[PDB]
């Protein structure tokens, strides 16, 4: 996350971290209940084996309320393309439950259509990570958070050089300097609605990090949620 | 802006129009509440909820 603020005690309880065989995150995740993460296909090509860490906030010390998780099985899109990155989307099913305590719950999965009028046509939505705080810096070792203003569709496809698909949108700032970055990949777009977070997005990429002119591109959650309930149902 | 288009209908979370007339509902782990908009939390950590303790 380039800008914004770190988040606090109990604040992305949500955030889940792709650990690599090194124990080193690469990509994040959102958890969905006490057996499921969404996070972003492109990110599974990041390491040949990986697990899981919720609880997490600062990866350089112990609160003991983090915990490892092992992956049992990973339902990837079948139509994830790296040519385009559209259908960058994936479930992952844990080997043992998530036991939720302070800094470890899951973000709300809402339903399509409530969610594309009313979550979607918000000011703002909050994506989170342990990515690079500048395009050229290195990971951060803190969790943190960013409000990120939805863009208009049309202003999204005029900005960008790669092609903007049905399954991707548009949040961030036109020429401020904040934006998500690398290791922030499939990590939580969430939007608040009365205190209640719905997931809403996955990061997925963009050129650059927080470049002007340029925006945080994110996977359309809502239009793979039956696909998303499929996954959990099996 | 007349049903789920004014102040999302009242509901506290999924609004939805029904053959006119608002209908609200919840997320997973979550009950409506007897006003039929309220939703309760069903246990302990419901999702989209800020953990305080
Ligand atoms: C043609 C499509 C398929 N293609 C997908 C990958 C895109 N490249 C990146 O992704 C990427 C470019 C890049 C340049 C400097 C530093 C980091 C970078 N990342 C990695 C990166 C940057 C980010 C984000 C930035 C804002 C977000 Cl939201 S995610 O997450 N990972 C280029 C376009
Ligand atoms: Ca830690």
């Amino acid at each position: 996350i380039v800008g914004g603020q770190e988040c606090k005690d109990g604040e992305c309880p949500w955030q889940a971290l792709l650990i690599n065989e090194e124990n080193e995150g690469f990509c994040g995740g959102t958890i969905l209940s006490e057996f499921y993460i969404l996070t972003a296909a492109h990110c599974l090509y990041q390491a040949k084996r990986f697990k899981v860490r919720v609880g997490d906030r600062n990866t350089e010390q112990e609160e003991g309320g983090e915990a490892v998780h092992e992956v049992e099985v990973v339902i990837k899109h079948n139509r994830f393309t790296k040519e385009t990155y559209d259908f960058d989307i994936a479930v992952l099913r844990l080997k043992t439950p998530i036991t939720f305590r302070m800094n470890v719950a899951p973000a709300c999965l809402p339903e399509r259509d409530w969610a594309e009028s009313t979550l979607m046509t918000q000011k703002t939505g909050i994506v989170s990570g342990f990515g690079r705080t500048h395009e050229k810096g290195r990971q951060s070792t803190r969790l943190k958070m960013l409000e990120v203003p939805y863009v208009d569709r049309n202003s999204c496809k005029l900005s960008s050089s790669f092609i903007i698909t049905q399954n991707m949108f548009c949040a961030g700032y036109d020429t401020k300097q904040e934006d998500a970055c690398q290791g922030d990949s499939g990590g939580p777009h969430v939007t608040r609605f009365k205190d209640t977070y719905f997931v809403t997005g996955i990061v997925s990429w963009g050129e650059g990090c927080a470049r002007k002119g340029k925006y945080g591109i994110y996977t359309k959650v809502t239009a793979f949620l039956k696909w998303i309930d499929r996954s959990m149902k099996t | 802006r007349k049903l789920c288009s004014l102040d999302n209908g009242d509901c506290d979370q999924f609004c939805h129009e029904e053959q006119n007339s608002v209908v609200c509902s919840c997320a997973r782990g979550y009950t409506l509440a007897d006003n039929g908009k309220a939703c309760i939390p069903t246990g302990p950590y419901p999702c989209g909820k800020q953990t305080l303790e």
